[PDB]
RNA sequence: CGAAGAACCUUACCAGGUCUUGACAUCCUUUGACCACUCUGGAGACAGAGCUUUCCCGGGACAAAGUGACAGGUGGUGCAUGGUUGUCGUCAGCUCGUGUCGUGAGAUGUUGGGUUAAGUCCCGCAACGAGCGCAACCCUUGAUUUUAGUUGCCAGCAUUUAGUUGGGCACUCUAAAGUGACUGCCGGUGCAAGCCGGAGGAAGGUGGGGAUGACGUCAAAUCAUCAUGCCCCUUAUGACCUGGGCUACACACGUGCUACAAUGGAUAGUACAAAGGGUCGCGAAGCCGCGAGGUGGAGCUAAUCCCAUAAAACUAUUCUCAGUUCGGAUUGUAGGCUGCAACUCGCCUACAUGAAGCCGGAAUCGCUAGUAAUCGUGGAUCAGCAUGCCACGGUGAAUACG
C-alpha cells in the first residue's frame, strides 16, 4: 500500500480501495475527495481530524471468536489486532454507507463520517453491539 | 500416470522434425503426399530394417533420406530397387524424386529397429522375458548409456492383461539434454495385439 | 426467402400446381416439399405434404398464403404426456 | 534496388542461410545491406489431449515463423547469377 | 458406414453447401483443422513424431 | 537533452529532460489534457519531489502501449532513469523511494480448464 | 463433456422410395478413354432417349460390363486388447544390486535429530550405492550489451492532411548471440546443513508463469479417431436418395449469460491496448439506407494494406431513487444477410409490446496478486449459426490471527 497522493494518509487509499468496485478506483477516489469536500463545507474544519475522530469512534477493541468448547461452539472474546481494527472500521463504514439509502454515494459516506465523529450512526451501533455481545460472553476468557 | 511422448517433448529442442519443408497453399497437399510416401516405404521396406525417413522440398523435387541399417536391400546386387522406388514415387507425387540411403551403424541404438525385432519375436511366439532382455543386452553392448522396454497385451495368451517392463542404465525422461530415442511397435497374436514400447538414452 | 429477391417455390411443385388448373380439385397433389412458399395459385387444391412418415392433407386459403407448407403439417406428435 | 525475404521455422538455419547469402552477395557486389529481423508470426493450435472426454485437459502446439529481410543496394549480373545458381538448406523459403 | 461416408465426402455433393471436412487419415468430421486437414488426435500423434513441419509443443 | 526509457505493463515511454521552468508535454499534448487526474499527475511528480528537482527541468515524453495508469508508471520510471543520468548522486534517493524498481508485475497467463489465470469453474460433487 | 459449429449434408437414428461383387478396394476375363451436357418420368436416388468419351508410348495409368473369390457393418464385447486419457498428485514418494538381521514372510537401506517446496541437503546409524521421481537442462516474462535497421522508430532537422517526403537508426520496436541472480558477498545464530536480516542490482532467495505427471489405484473412460482377437448380419445389423429427429416437454440437477440499478441508465464528445487472422481471402475511401446491410472497388500473399470506432475510464447535459428512461423476455408486423433452401430449425436489424425480477431457503463454489472482480478484443471450428472454448490486453483490490 501507499499514502494518498493528496492527503498524507494511507487510510484514505485503503478506504478508496475498500469502496472500489471492479477496479473503479477513479470513481471511488473522486467520490471520497468530493465527500471530504462536503464535510469541509458543512463543518469547515480538518477532514483528517474529523475522519480520525470518526475512526476512533467506529474502532472496536474487543471482538468475538468462534471456538469449540465442551461439545459445542461458543463465542469467546479477544482483543483485536491493530490492523484488523482499522480494517473493521473501514469495512463497517463502507457497508453502512451503502445500505443507508440516500441519493448519492459521496453524500452517504460524508454523512456517515459526520455521525461517526459525533458518536452517532449504525457504524457506532455496531461497535457498541460487538462490545455488548463480547461482554455478555466474557465468562469464557 | 500418463507419459508424454518423449520425442514430441523434444522436437524443436534437441531434435529436428523429420518432415522438413516450408509451405503455404501447398501445406496439406505436401503433408498428405508425404504420409502416403511413408505408407509406401513402410509397406514395401518393413523387412529392410528401415528406421528413419527425412523429407526435403525444393525445385519441385521430392528429396528423401532413408536411414537404414542394411542398405544392401534398399540398394544392392541389382541397383534397380531405388529406381523402382523413385518411379512409383513419381507416379504418386506427380513430381521428381531423389532418394539418399544412409547406413546406420549400431542398429541396436534405434528404438524403432529394436521394437521391430522384439515384435517379430513375439509374433514368432518367443518369450517376452528373453525378447526384452536380449534387446537390452544388445543395446548396452552396442553403446547405450541406458535402455528401457515394456510390453503390454495378452502376454502369453492370458485373459487379463498387464505390463512387464525392464530397464538397465540411466533413462531420465524429464531431462531434455538426453538425446533419447523412443518407439512404439505392434505385434499380432492369435489372441490379439501386443504393444511394445522402447526408449534408449544415448551417449552425448 | 426473406428477401425481395424472392419468392421461392419448388419447380416440381409449381409445375404440377399450374397443370392443376384443369384439375377440378377431385384429385390431390403429394409433395415432399415443406420449404416451398404458398402462392395464391395454390388456393383450393388440397396438398398432401410429407411430414416425415405420411402425407398429411392441407387445404389452402387466402389466409395461408405467404407461409410455407410445413407450418400446416407438424413433425412431432405430442399428447400432453 | 532488389530485396530478399527469408522465412522459415528454424532461426539457426535461417540466420546462417542469410549469412551465406550476404557473404556471397558482398563477394559479387560490395554494397549490400545486412539482414533485418521481422516479427515472428505464429499460430498456437490447442487440442484435446484425450480422445473421448476431458475437455479440461489439453495440449498446445506452437508453429512459429522466423524471418529476415535483405536489401541489395548495388546489383551486378554477378550478384544475380550467384543468387540464381544458389540453392539453400530447404525447410526455408526465399522470396525475391 | 465410415468407408461409404469417406467415399461420399470426396465425390462432389448435389449442392456445394453440403461440403464438410474430414481427416484424410481417419475420416472423422469433428475437430478437423483445415490448415493441416488433420483431425486433432492424428495431429497430436504426428506432431509428437515430428512428421509435421515447424510445429512443436507450446510451452509459451 | 537527458534521456531515459520507462516500462510498466505493456507501456513504453521514451522520455527526456531539458533545463526549464517545469512545462511538460506528453504525446504533443498537455499533461493535464492527457492525464487529468491529480493522483496520476502526483505519481509522475514522485521522483521530482523525492529529490527536489521539480522547479528545474522540463519533462518531454512520448508513449505507446498500455493504459493510462501503465503509461504513467512508465513515465515516472524513465524520468527517474534520466535523473540518474543527469546526476548519479540521485541514485540513493530514487532507489530508496523505489522508483527504479521496474514493476515486473505483468499480466498473468490464461490456462486451460480455467476461466482465467487462476479462476476455476464452480465445483460440484453432484 | 466427445461436439474446435445438428437447416440439407454432417447423422450413425426414424418414415418412405430403392440396389445387391455392391457407396468403397485387390485378383481374373472381355473391351477401351471413362464420361460430360440437354430432353422426358420423377421428392431425388434413379429409368428411357439423344448429342457426344480425345486413353498415352506389347507396355503404363485409370475406366464400363461379366464373373466368383471377396467386400462392408458408427453390429456387439473398453471384464480379451493395443494406443491415447483422467485420477490420487507435480503429492514426494516407489524401488533395486550387493551386504547384514530374521527359521521365515519380511526388515535394513527408505527410520532417527535437524532443515527444506521437495527420501532436498547435513550429522548419525548394518549398511554401502544406484534408478525412477524432486530439483536443474527447455519456453516465456522481468533489466542490459553487440549485430542488423525495413514494411518499424523520429531526437537533433527541415516540410506534409498524415512519419508525410528527404534524411538518420539517436531512441524505441524487432530478434539472433551474450550478460546477469548464483545464498555469490556482509552481520547474527547453527557444529553443520542451513535459517533470519543486510547490501548491491531491474530482479533475492526453485525471481514470476508455464510445459514437464514416478511404481501403480479406481477391471476408471474410450471397439464412435484409429487399429484390433472372438462372436453376429452379409439380396441385410450392408449401400443410395428425399423428408423428418438429434432443437420434443408436466418436471428435477449442473454450468453459465443477463439483470434486479444512482459507484447507475439515456444522449453527445472523447483518451489510452495487447495478442492475433487474411487469396480467392481481408476488404478501405466515397456513396444509398433510421439501421441490419447494400454499392464500390483502393491497398494487400501482408511490421507496408485491411478485419479495427477497443470498451470500460474521463468530461458535459438529463433521469432523482420510482418496477423506474431499471430490466430486457415474449409476441406482431416489416427488413437484411448466408445459403438451392431459414415452417419444423439460423443470426442480425427497425417499430411496438413490455414479462419475471426491488439481491436470493436449507446449503454450496473460486481466489493469496497484476490474482479475484470487471470491461472489451481476437482466434479456431465455420457459407451462415456461441452467453460455449482457448489466448489477449485495460482497470485493479480485501485478507491470512492461526
Ligand atoms: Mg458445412
Ligand atoms: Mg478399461
Ligand atoms: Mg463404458
Ligand atoms: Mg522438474
Ligand atoms: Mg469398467
Ligand atoms: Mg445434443
Ligand atoms: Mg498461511
Ligand atoms: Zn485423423
Amino acid at each position: 500500500v501507499l499514502p494518498d497522493p493528496i492527503y498524507n494518509s494511507k487510510l484514505v487509499t485503503r478506504l478508496i480501495n475498500k469502496m472500489m468496485v471492479d477496479g473503479k478506483r477513479g470513481k471511488s477516489q473522486a467520490i471520497l475527495y468530493s465527500a471530504f469536500d462536503i464535510i469541509a463545507q458543512e463543518t469547515g474544519k480538518d477532514p483528517m481530524e474529523v475522519f480520525e475522530q470518526a475512526m476512533k469512534n467506529i474502532m472496536p477493541l474487543l471482538e468475538v471468536k468462534a471456538r469449540r468448547v465442551g461439545g459445542a461452539n461458543y463465542q469467546v472474546p479477544i482483543e483485536v489486532r491493530a490492523d484488523r481494527r482499522s480494517t473493521l472500521g473501514l469495512r463497517w463504514l463502507v457497508n453502512y454507507a451503502r445500505l443507508r439509502g440516500e441519493k448519492t454515494m459521496e453524500v452517504r459516506v460524508a454523512r456517515e463520517i459526520m455521525d461517526a465523529a459525533n458518536n452517532t450512526g449504525a457504524s457506532v451501533k455496531k461497535r457498541e453491539d460487538t462490545h455488548k455481545m463480547a461482554d455478555a460472553n466474557r465468562a469464557f476468557a | 500416470g500418463q507419459k508424454v511422448h518423449p520425442i514430441g517433448m523434444r522436437i524443436g529442442v534437441i531434435r529436428d522434425w523429420d518432415s522438413k519443408w516450408y509451405a503455404e497453399k501447398d501445406y496439406a497437399d505436401f503433408l498428405h503426399e508425404d504420409l502416403r510416401i511413408r505408407d509406401y516405404v513402410a509397406k514395401r521396406l518393413s523387412d529392410a530394417s528401415v528406421s528413419r525417413v527425412e523429407i526435403e522440398r525444393a525445385a519441385n523435387r521430392v528429396n528423401i533420406t532413408i536411414h537404414t541399417a542394411k542398405p544392401g536391400m534398399v540398394i544392392g546386387k541389382g541397383g534397380s530397387e531405388v529406381e523402382a522406388l523413385r518411379k512409383n514415387l513419381n507416379e504418386l507425387t506427380q513430381k521428381r524424386v531423389h532418394i539418399n540411403i544412409v547406413e546406420i551403424k549400431r542398429a541396436d541404438l534405434d528404438a524403432k529397429l529394436v521394437a521391430e525385432n522384439i515384435a517379430r519375436q513375439l509374433e514368432g511366439r518367443v518369450s517376452f522375458r528373453r525378447a526384452q532382455k536380449q534387446a537390452i543386452q544388445r543395446t548396452m553392448r552396442a553403446g547405450a548409456k541406458g535402455i528401457k522396454t515394456q510390453v503390454s497385451g495378452r502376454l502369453g495368451g492370458a485373459d487379463i492383461a498387464r505390463a512387464e517392463h525392464y530397464s538397465e542404465g540411466t533413462v531420465p525422461l524429464h531431462t531434455l539434454r538426453a538425446d533419447i530415442d523412443y518407439a512404439w511397435e505392434e505385434a499380432d497374436t492369435t489372441y490379439g495385439k501386443l504393444g511394445v514400447k522402447v526408449w534408449i538414452y544415448r551417449g552425448e | 426467402r426473406s428477401l425481395k429477391k424472392g419468392p421461392f417455390v419448388d419447380d416440381h411443385l409449381m409445375k404440377k400446381v399450374e397443370a392443376a388448373a384443369e384439375s377440378e380439385k377431385k384429385q390431390v397433389i403429394k409433395t415432399w416439399s415443406r420449404r416451398s412458399t404458398i402462392f395464391p395459385t395454390f388456393v383450393g387444391q388440397t396438398i398432401a405434404v410429407y411430414d416425415g412418415r405420411k402425407h398429411v392433407p392441407v387445404y389452402v386459403q387466402e389466409d395461408m398464403v405467404g407461409h410455407k407448407l410445413g407450418e400446416f403439417a407438424p413433425t412431432r406428435t405430442y399428447r400432453g404426456h | 534496388k532488389i530485396r530478399i525475404r527469408l522465412k522459415a521455422y528454424d532461426h539457426r538455419i535461417l540466420d546462417q542461410s542469410a549469412e551465406k547469402i550476404v557473404e556471397t552477395a558482398k563477394r559479387s557486389g560490395a554494397s549490400v545491406s545486412g539482414p533485418i529481423p521481422l516479427p515472428t508470426e505464429k499460430s498456437i493450435y490447442t487440442v484435446l489431449r484425450a480422445v473421448h472426454k476431458y475437455k479440461d485437459s489439453r495440449e498446445q502446439f506452437e508453429m512459429r515463423t522466423h524471418k529476415r529481410l535483405i536489401d541489395i543496394v548495388n546489383p551486378t549480373p554477378q550478384t544475380v547469377d550467384s543468387l540464381m545458381r544458389l540453392d539453400l538448406p530447404s525447410g526455408v523459403d526465399i522470396e525475391i | 458406414a465410415k468407408k461409404s461416408m469417406i467415399a461420399k465426402q470426396k465425390r462432389t455433393p448435389k449442392y456445394a453447401v453440403q461440403a464438410y471436412t474430414r481427416c484424410e487419415r481417419c475420416g472423422r468430421p469433428h475437430s478437423v483443422i483445415r490448415k493441416f486437414k488433420l483431425c486433432r488426435i492424428c495431429f497430436r500423434e504426428l506432431a509428437y513424431k515430428g512428421q509435421i513441419p515447424g510445429v512443436k509443443k507450446a510451452s509459451w | 537533452q537527458y534521456y531515459g526509457t520507462g516500462r510498466r505493463k505493456s507501456s513504453v515511454a521514451r522520455v527526456r529532460l531539458v533545463p526549464g521552468d517545469g512545462k511538460i508535454v506528453i504525446n504533443n499534448r498537455d499533461w493535464e489534457d492527457y492525464i487529468p487526474f491529480a493522483a496520476l499527475r502526483e505519481v509522475i511528480k514522485q521522483p521530482l519531489v523525492a529529490t527536489e528537482t521539480l522547479g528545474n527541468y522540463d519533462v518531454l515524453v512520448n508513449v505507446h502501449g498500455g493504459g493510462y495508469t501503465g503509461q504513467a508508471g512508465a513515465i515516472r520510471h524513465g524520468v527517474a532513469r534520466a535523473l540518474l543520468q543527469v546526476a548519479p548522486e540521485y541514485r540513493p534517493a530514487l532507489k530508496s523511494a523505489g522508483l527504479l524498481t521496474r514493476d515486473s508485475r505483468m499480466k498473468e497467463r490464461k490456462k486451460p480448464g480455467l476461466k482465467g489465470a487462476r479462476r476455476a469453474p464452480q465445483f460440484s460433487k453432484r
